[PDB]
RNA sequence: CGACUCUUAGCGGUGGAUCACUCGGCUCGUGCGUCGAUGAAGAACGCAGCUAGCUGCGAGAAUUAAUGUGAAUUGCAGGACACAUUGAUCAUCGACACUUCGAACGCACUUGCGGCCCCGGGUUCCUCCCGGGGCUACGCCUGUCUGAGCGUCGCUU
RNA sequence: CGCGACCUCAGAUCAGACGUGGCGACCCGCUGAAUUUAAGCAUAUUAGUCAGCGGAGGAAAAGAAACUAACCAGGAUUCCCUCAGUAACGGCGAGUGAACAGGGAAGAGCCCAGCGCCGAAUCCCCGCCCCGCGGGGCGCGGGACAUGUGGCGUACGGAAGACCCGCUCCCCGGCGCCGCUCGUGGGGGGCCCAAGUCCUUCUGAUCGAGGCCCAGCCCGUGGACGGUGUGAGGCCGGUAGCGGCCCCCGGCGCGCGCCCGGGUCUUCCCGGAGUCGGGUUGCUUGGGAAUGCAGCCCAAAGCGGGUGGUAAACUCCAUCUAAGGCUAAAUACCGGCACGAGACCGAUAGUCAACAAGUACCGUAAGGGAAAGUUGAAAAGAACUUUGAAGAGAGAGUUCAAGAGGGCGUGAAACCGUUAAGAGGUAAACGGGUGGGGUCCGCGCAGUCCGCCCGGAGGAUUCAACCCGGCGGCGGGUCCGGCCGUGUCGGCGGCCCGGCGGAUCUUUCCCGCCCCCGGGGUCGGCGGGGGACCGUCCCCCGGACCGGCGACCGGCCGCCGCCGGGC
RNA sequence: ACCCGACCCGUCUUGAAACACGGACCAAGGAGUCUAACACGUGCGCGAGUCGGGGGCUCGCACGAAAGCCGCCGUGGCGCAAUGAAGGUGAAGGCCGGCGCGCUCGCCGGCCGAGGUGGGAUCCCGAGGCCUCUCCAGUCCGCCGAGGGGCACCACCGGCCC
RNA sequence: AGACUAAUCGAACCAUCUAGUAGCUGGUUCCCUCCGAAGUUUCCCUCAGGAUAGCUGGCGCUCUCGCCCACGCAGUUUUAU
RNA sequence: CGAGUAGGAGGGCCGCUGCGGUGAGCCUUGAAGCCUAGGGCGCGGGCCCGGGUGGAGCCGCCGCAGGUGCAGAUCUUGGUGGUAGUAGCAAAUAUUCAAACGAGAACUUUGAAGGCCGAAGUGGAGAAGGGUUCCAUGUGAACAGCAGUUGAACAUGGGUC
């Protein structure tokens, strides 16, 4: 079969792909059942925000992608605790809960926080009866639009750092290398047996 | 232009919604313009038909003022049978030639309880 | 066909007897049985490689060409040259592209539009489609397409208030939102430029919407209007012009035929 | 000469091509998404004034009551032709019925053969009296009733 | 002997409930080949598929981690784009073939045993009443379930108990209505624009032409179909947050049923076994020194257990909590109930089935399974006269037509019938070449040129010039009379009464914060505003080119058509 | 009618009028398709970039199962970077001087910054003469010996990364 | 007797998988203009087939001839060897 | 300068069918088809024109899309021939004369003669299976391999205690 010069083709169809064939021609139909889907879920609610639970903001995880965030699934019981706030008192707030998540850096943790200060001072709730806790005034006609787009708080806004300008000093310019990564890279290979080398050596006695 | 989403504009679809329609669906789709000095009085463009309307063909061989009265409604065939068309056969026996009231103008009517009651829902609803 | 183009069961006799070696159904008595089964050539066979559902229907195009396509059918749609080498009827007409104003788009009855295209002198081009409202040729009148027509002109509108009731049973006529635009209205067949009305923020949008050279489109994302291949095209004048024909050797016109 | 054979052409006949039409298929997509021990799907037979098929219904059998529609059904007779009497025809369907076999349910399946309980008649309770109706499958769930055990005990002659 | 208790049990046409069967497209649990391919053939591939068997629903299954990771770490499932034809597998051949990231759709999370606390505080049935209709439930007495352990608080995110602190009054289904409901809640019924206007074709007309400088009438109704053919107005419907009639359901309010929550500290409480794991043996997977399942044997622990991708120790650390349970979404649908659409097929096509099709009929049966659409506008389906007994015909009639007469539209070709013409010994036929005849066709038959120009003959019209009248048009230079064009620039003009952007800046400017010894401190670092800067583009006087498709007057010779003069 | 020419078409085949095969005769049906993937070629759009292909926004308007938009939807795909089994590393030289025994020898400071040779379309400089008395003078057309910087690309040398 | 087992037997019948496979036979539907071959090499469980070269076609590209001497090429001679 | 199988390219105002575009195209005053000793055009694929039939839709040009072009496959299905008024209607001994009804008699009915099955029957009755075939009347287009005035045919009506 094969003839002048042209790349090996394999491909997987001796198995009788003709039986399982999804086809999309019922693609543009479920687009229309979806905007009808979420505007439907436009007008059950009331004043609280489609897709209206807020998320976290968390950094992603591997050396690939963590230069860069993500809005998250909960915040952490241990964040939302810092804040105070009780955890199912929480989810009727509008903030989604994990109990999964840990918090090891405070940096992150203290971010989240700040983000929780955020969201109770963004929030207008209303009440069952007016017994004034918690609850709102006549606020600006239930604040100028009834649902948000796309997370309340835009959850990317994928922070960026200046550092404009600075002269270049003595003794950077003459002592950093791309010699300290090679030194480094094999110090960390030879940290085992360097050991190892040097407790034999005063073993040996 | 058809903005429903919810109505044939099919060929094949309508004609088979004529030719097996029900009975009292048959009775609306016979249905004969008045003639326009009596829809003055009433306040109706056309009206349903049945067996004692006094009738003036339009159309057809048979054209212009003959104003007899019809005798039978054949929703079957989509016919009625009017008592002055006729036609002989060849054994010299009359026959009646029908008509489809989309080609008849009515003069005189059937006066009833229920044919005044549509003639009010018409005459309102044109409005 | 997807199946039951043989739904049948059938195999072939083979050597001894005269027939032919086609797939013969088994049994008796009922006169199909005997007959020719399954294949292209039979009767009742299937057909020869039954059409899948399958097939690349649907194509894909660039978003610069697409907006490369309007950008050219708008062009077309502003010489009357071409306008009528379409087909219209603009012999009367009022110049071109013709900016009606924005008073327009809040009509409600539809003797305004009769009354307003017998005074913009386009109402002769839809006494062409009321003159040409035939009827089909071919077999398409059976599934469904029984109406042949030509088209009209096209309002070219922004701020939909009330013009699309009142224009829109219009003999041949497409009623056409500025910021929503089709090749497949403004150029119908592939053969450009449609005779267009278009309204006073109609014609202020296109400034905005697609931008000059000079500046960008502000309401869209990169898209500056496509750079050009010539710049000054007139073919004559430039062959016609002291530089050229300084430049020229000479013309030679004797013709010098088969000497005998 | 005719007879015959062949070639065309007009006209006739065999046959049903082409063309045109379409109450039909396939394909895509939508909204729902529901069957049966209260006896299903399926099968059998029956039923119309004239009726064999198709359809429709089930001894109330070409459907009844009601609701809606308001005057026909139709190949032929006939009838209430009424409709400020309760109304012809069709459509819908929310009332009533649904014969035989089928998980098929008394036992078998040969319309065979029974067993109780009750009413009608008739030797005025019965005895295998005729008609009429109900009940009478298996598996199992909790509850109830009857009673078996040198299972383990008590109290005890 | 005799009774009584309980446990194992059986009996019933006992009281009352329940399962069985069907369709099977999509889903779930097991079982499972082979043709095919490797150019042969076993492993492999076909494929954990077709067939077999069992279960269910409008979805199912899955599911709130004995997870991924390996660094600034994520955080239930399902689905889509990518990872990817990639790591891996494999007579390392043919081939097979994942996942975590990342971006989307959708987002909802919880309970029980154990541990003890509450006197079984719980439950089912019966009895008797309560209650309002459409029907099913809440308050009293007895009989069981039940300590071999119902119920309340309780779940690994910890929880409980006792202090003390802080504040707290909730939530729940019915019920009766006033009111609204994203195309404007769902269902069905009846209804709503405008010509048959004149003339005219035709068997019939829905054609063909026309209606006052306001274009004949209606248009939120020109989609489609019917009606002697091709219809916005002749009829049904189409258009519309149009109109009313009935039926049903989801959004506010008189009475029931129920109610201590939050923080810190002290005290103690804190878990799933012949299961995990190990051996082996089959099968499966990409999973390889064994991914998962399964049989057999061996068989667990508590600082434990599983994992962390090459077997085996010695570790350090990361991470999860197995052997109990439930849960909408987005996802799937060639069966079923309605439905619209088609660059599809148009009767030898399309389903096998446009039709009395899963039917006629074959096989005992499992099963197999065809053919067959077309009169006309309407039956007006040929009365009567006349041969034969009738079939069959000649006259007659109906029809625009019987050259449409009951498989009846058009009716080809094979083949056959007769009439006409022509020919006939090397089977017919064919190519080249003329010929003869026939056929219609064309010309008008020797009688065929057309229009141009001038010099001649005969009647009528009005020029040209040449000027004046007046319109329109083309053609030129000053930039002329303005604009605008194209650019070097000046004002930096709008900079905060500007458009866009800029990893240009600015602790001499704020704020949410981190710092040093209640505050200031400039010692550095995070983030939102502000405003100089540019870099393009929205202005204002000036020059530098240009009058270039950018349009107007001026004026110029010369064209021009109409008036009036003049042969 | 006649002269001359004249074996029956498809098929395999070294060869068919073949004593080779299929073909009684007419009508209709009837046979290189579609999906995926790769490769070269070509048209078009953009250009160190490109791509909405999956999603979302538009009002729900017949054709709309269309089209239009996003850009703090560019995640990603393919490309810009290679080589090694892997740890991993990962593509600038040339000119004028200086320091050491200025050597099989490396370093120090400026100045442009992708080497060189042969070929090499096109372009530029062109001596030189060429057009009615003669001088005397600038534009000018065309020819032009020879010379010059040299594209694409090929042949060869040097260098750089692993 | 390899017989008979529903006119079927040295493995029945029916339907599916199945349109199984085939290097092997047969067919492969409009005209015109241009160009136009091979049965040979090597290897293959290769010998009725492919792979590879050879042969063929197409699409381009880079140049030169248009004005006493060109550049280049060859199934040819000549002159040397 | 022209050859051409296998083969590859190019041009096609060649044809068929469907879709946007256009032809102020076409037509009940006659569209499609089909036939045609009718007139032509093109090298050719194929087309235009006249006449005759029929009676309701169809074609051009620019683009788009094919399930798109037949003489062949022991082609599939349909249809008709030459063979052809030919083979053939030959197993088991057999008919004859007259008469009636009837359009019509080698066969139907009656009557007489000549016959054969010859009691293991060409007879009288059933089980199986067939399901109205039984009986009667009526017709003579089918069918009964000639014919029919007949039947186990068609049509109507009966009968199985
Ligand atoms: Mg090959
Ligand atoms: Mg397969
Ligand atoms: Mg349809
Ligand atoms: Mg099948
Ligand atoms: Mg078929
Ligand atoms: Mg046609
Ligand atoms: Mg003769
Ligand atoms: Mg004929
Ligand atoms: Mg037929
Ligand atoms: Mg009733
Ligand atoms: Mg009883
Ligand atoms: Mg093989
Ligand atoms: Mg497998
Ligand atoms: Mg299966
Ligand atoms: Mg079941
Ligand atoms: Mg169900
Ligand atoms: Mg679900
Ligand atoms: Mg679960
Ligand atoms: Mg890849
Ligand atoms: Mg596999
Ligand atoms: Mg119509
Ligand atoms: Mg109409
Ligand atoms: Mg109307
Ligand atoms: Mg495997
Ligand atoms: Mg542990
Ligand atoms: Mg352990
Ligand atoms: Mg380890
Ligand atoms: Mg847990
Ligand atoms: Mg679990
Ligand atoms: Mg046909
Ligand atoms: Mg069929
Ligand atoms: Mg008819
Ligand atoms: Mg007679
Ligand atoms: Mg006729
Ligand atoms: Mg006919
Ligand atoms: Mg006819
Ligand atoms: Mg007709
Ligand atoms: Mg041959
Ligand atoms: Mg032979
Ligand atoms: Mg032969
Ligand atoms: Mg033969
Ligand atoms: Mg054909
Ligand atoms: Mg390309
Ligand atoms: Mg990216
Ligand atoms: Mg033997
Ligand atoms: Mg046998
Ligand atoms: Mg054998
Ligand atoms: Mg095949
Ligand atoms: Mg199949
Ligand atoms: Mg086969
Ligand atoms: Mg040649
Ligand atoms: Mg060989
Ligand atoms: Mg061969
Ligand atoms: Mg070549
Ligand atoms: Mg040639
Ligand atoms: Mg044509
Ligand atoms: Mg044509
Ligand atoms: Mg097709
Ligand atoms: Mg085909
Ligand atoms: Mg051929
Ligand atoms: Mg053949
Ligand atoms: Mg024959
Ligand atoms: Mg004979
Ligand atoms: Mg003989
Ligand atoms: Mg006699
Ligand atoms: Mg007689
Ligand atoms: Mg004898
Ligand atoms: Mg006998
Ligand atoms: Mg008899
Ligand atoms: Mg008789
Ligand atoms: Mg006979
Ligand atoms: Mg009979």
């Amino acid at each position: 079969a094969p003839s002048r010069n042209g790349m090996v083709l394999k491909p997987h169809f001796h198995k009788d792909w003709q039986r399982r064939v999804a086809t999309w021609f019922n693609q543009p139909a479920r687009k229309i059942r979806r905007r009808k889907a979420r505007q439907a879920k436009a007008r059950r609610i009331a004043p609280r925000p489609a897709s209206g639970p807020i998320r976290p903001i968390v950094r992603c995880p591997t050396v690939r992608y963590h230069t860069k965030v993500r809005a998250g699934r909960g915040f952490s019981l241990e964040e939302l605790r810092v804040a105070g706030i009780h955890k199912k008192v929480a989810r009727t707030i509008g903030i989604s809960v994990d109990p999964r998540r840990r918090n090891k850096s405070t940096e992150s943790l203290q971010a989240n926080v700040q983000r929780l200060k955020e969201y109770r001072s963004k929030l207008i709730l209303f009440p069952r009866k007016p017994s004034a806790p918690k609850k709102g005034d006549s606020s600006a006609e239930e604040l100028k639009l009834a649902t948000q787009l796309t997370g309340p708080v835009m959850p990317v806004r994928n922070v960026y750092k200046k550092e404009k300008a600075r002269v270049i000093t003595e003794e950077e310019k003459n002592f950093k290398a791309f010699a300290s990564l090679r030194m480094a890279r094999a110090n960390a290979r030879l940290f085992g047996i360097r050991a190892k080398r040097a407790k034999e050596a005063a073993e040996q006695d | 232009m058809k903005f429903n989403p919810f109505v044939t504009s099919d060929r094949s679809k309508n004609r088979k919604r004529h030719f097996n329609a029900p009975s009292h669906i048959r009775r609306k789709i016979m249905s004969s313009p008045l003639s326009k000095e009596l829809r003055q009085k009433y306040n109706v463009r056309s009206m349903p038909i049945r067996k004692d309307d006094e009738v003036q063909v339009v159309r057809g061989h048979y054209k212009g003022q003959q104003i007899g009265k019809v005798v039978q409604v054949y929703r079957k065939k989509y016919v009625i049978y009017i008592e002055r068309v006729q036609r002989e056969k060849a054994n010299g026996t009359t026959v009646h030639v029908g008509i489809h009231p989309s080609k008849v103008v009515i003069t005189r009517l059937k006066l009833d309880k229920d044919r005044k009651k549509i003639l009010e829902r018409k005459a309102k609803s044109r409005q | 066909s997807e199946l039951a183009g043989h739904q049948t069961s059938a195999e072939s006799w083979g050597t001894g007897r005269a027939v032919a070696r086609i797939p013969r159904v088994r049994g008796g008595g009922t006169h199909r049985s005997g007959q020719g089964a399954f294949g292209n050539m039979c009767r009742g066979g299937r057909m020869f490689a039954p059409t899948k559902t399958w097939r690349r229907w649907h194509r894909r195009v660039n978003t610069t060409q697409k907006r490369y396509a309007i950008c050219s059918a708008l062009a077309a749609s502003a010489l009357p040259a071409l306008v009528m080498s379409k087909g219209h009827r603009i012999e009367e007409v009022p110049e071109l592209p013709l900016v009606v104003e924005d008073k327009v788009e809040g009509y409600k009855k539809t003797k305004e539009a009769v009354l307003l295209l017998k005074k913009l002198k386009a109402w002769n081009d839809i006494k062409k489609v009321y003159a040409s409202q035939r009827m089909r040729a071919g077999k398409g009148k059976m599934r469904n397409r029984r109406r042949i027509q030509r088209r009209g002109p096209c309002i070219i509108y922004n701020e939909d208030n009330g013009i699309i009731k009142a224009f829109r049973n219009i003999p041949g006529i497409t009623l056409l939102n500025v910021s929503k635009l089709n090749i497949l209205k403004l150029a119908p067949g592939g053969h450009v430029g449609r005779f267009c009305i278009w309204t006073e923020s109609a014609f202020r949008k296109l400034d905005e919407l697609y931008g000059t050279w000079r500046k960008a489109a502000s309401l869209k994302s990169n898209y500056n209007l496509p750079m050009h291949k010539m710049i000054n095209t007139d073919l004559s004048r430039i062959l016609k012009s002291p530089e050229i024909q300084r430049a020229l050797r000479a013309p030679r016109k004797k013709i010098h035929r088969r000497v005998l």
